[PDB]
């Protein structure tokens, strides 16, 4: 089996300590500050909705507590997975100060990561945002995590945000030169970023109304 | 933390 890991929410420390672990192990470290869809496995230490964690996630991956890490060390080997995954109870139900949110994605990565891996032996290639074709008008300090996130659950991220584009779209994300109504008035979905965190996060999310940009209502 | 990469929202 590969062993590909991200690290995610940690102090330096920490990240350095495991990458030495891992190597160690025989596994690899991609240490990039973004997601890279390479890797199979991610250490987080709290989670977030921040790029690699929400990426992970969209594609299954698994979403691993640091706990993992010291068995692995006393063990001499990488040991199964499963008990140390952020959204089972073996982790869940020994951690204090994790909030509803936090909860949510540990769950969430848990489900996904389910879900995902019983689609790929059956010989499907299918994340959580199969089918979506985005087009992004979001802060320029965040569009690329956006755009890495997206990709990684099997969206499709159009180039621009040019009227022609509206035919071809699904979906519109804004956090904020965009033509939104015109989008809108061709049953566009125009929707907040949250919407994208908020659809991993929950079994059951809210109606995309509830994320309807302002020049998409009513 | 600081050394956390910020999340994708406010």
């Amino acid at each position: 089996k590969q062993y590909i890991f991200q690290l995610s929410s940690l102090n330096p420390q920490e990240r350095i300590d495991y990458c030495h672990l891992i190597e160690k192990l025989g596994g690899l470290v991609i240490e990039k500050q973004c997601f890279d869809p390479t890797c199979t496995h991610i250490v987080v230490g709290h989670p977030l909705r921040n790029e690699k964690y929400l990426a992970s996630v969209a594609a299954g991956k698994w979403v691993l507590h640091r706990s993992y890490l010291e068995a692995c060390r006393t063990a001499g080997h990488f040991v199964q997975e499963e008990d140390y995954e952020w959204g089972s109870s073996s982790i869940l139900d020994v951690l204090t100060g994790i909030n509803v949110q936090q909860r949510r994605l540990a769950l969430a990565a848990m489900r996904w990561r389910k879900k995902i891996q019983q689609r790929q032996e059956s010989g499907i290639v299918e994340g959580a945002f199969s089918g979506w074709k985005v087009i992004l008008h979001v802060d320029q300090s965040r569009e690329a995590g956006f755009k890495r996130l997206l990709q990684s659950g099997g969206a499709k991220v159009l180039p621009g945000h040019s009227v022609p584009l509206f035919k071809e779209a699904t979906h519109l994300f804004s956090d904020l030169g965009v033509n939104i109504a015109e989008a809108a008035a061709q049953n566009v979905y125009c929707l907040r970023t949250e919407y994208i965190a908020d659809y991993l996060m929950q079994e059951s999310p809210p109606h995309v109304e509830n994320y309807c940009l302002p020049e998409a209502i009513s | 933390s600081i050394y956390f990469t910020p999340e994708l929202y406010d």
